[PDB]
């Protein structure tokens, strides 16, 4: 995938 | 616009894009608000659903407020704080998957840290990171042990009640290295007997038990 800023969900 | 420190909403926020975070912010600091120098130190947390980040999961174990961000927006409008019982987060969905109540969790985290006098060795394996179990367990009250505990040590923390309980986290990919404990019937658990745990303030010995 693509890299994000978004704060990943576990 | 500059209110007294015990006045001073402490904002963090989680599960936004980049550029609704900027203009929160702006807002935040206009209101006399600021932006949290960390989880320990937060007194609002933003969020428009239970979300597990590592922010919602070191936050809900300190925070006083967990609400959507139409609070925020309603206090900017007022040009001042307004009261935060109308934008508490209820997310209907989250609470019957985990089982619990978000406002259930905040008041046992006010009463008492669910990790007060625990300590936990984790595998290095782990997921989500090491350093991101580290300070959910902290934020919680929990410490976490650098090294992993012999079976000396582990027996004579249960045999002195001066000695804090030890927890043992692990995953599939580093169940090896706890073989010979599982031998000597030592409970091992998995990550959401944390991350579980710290969402819902329930210890469960059992869900997430590898045994």
């Amino acid at each position: 995938k693509k890299a994000t800023q978004a704060s990943q969900e576990y | 616009m500059k209110l007294t420190p015990e006045l001073t909403p402490f904002v963090l926020f989680t599960g936004f894009e980049p550029v609704q975070v900027q203009q929160y912010i702006k807002k935040l600091y206009i209101l006399g608000g600021e932006v949290a120098e960390s989880a320990q130190k937060c007194t609002h947390l933003i969020a428009s659903k239970v979300t597990r980040t590592v922010k919602f999961l070191t936050a809900i174990s300190v925070v006083k407020h967990i609400v959507t961000p139409e609070w925020l927006e309603e206090c900017f409008r007022c040009q001042k704080f307004i009261d935060e019982q109308n934008y508490i987060l209820r997310d209907a969905e989250a609470e019957v998957l985990f089982s619990f109540s978000l406002e259930e969790s905040l008041k046992r985290a006010h009463v008492s840290p669910l990790f007060k006098a625990k300590y936990f060795y984790i595998t290095p394996g782990i997921c989500p990171s090491l350093s991101t179990m580290k300070a959910i367990v902290e934020c919680a009250g929990g410490k976490v042990l650098s090294k992993q505990p012999s079976f000396r040590k582990l027996m004579e923390h249960k045999q002195n009640s001066s000695l804090s309980e030890i927890i043992l986290i692990s995953c599939e990919n580093d169940l090896h290295l706890c073989r010979e404990y599982f031998a000597r019937g030592i409970d091992v658990h998995n990550a959401e007997f944390v991350l579980t745990g710290v969402l819902t303030q329930t210890l469960d010995y059992e869900s997430y038990k590898f045994n």
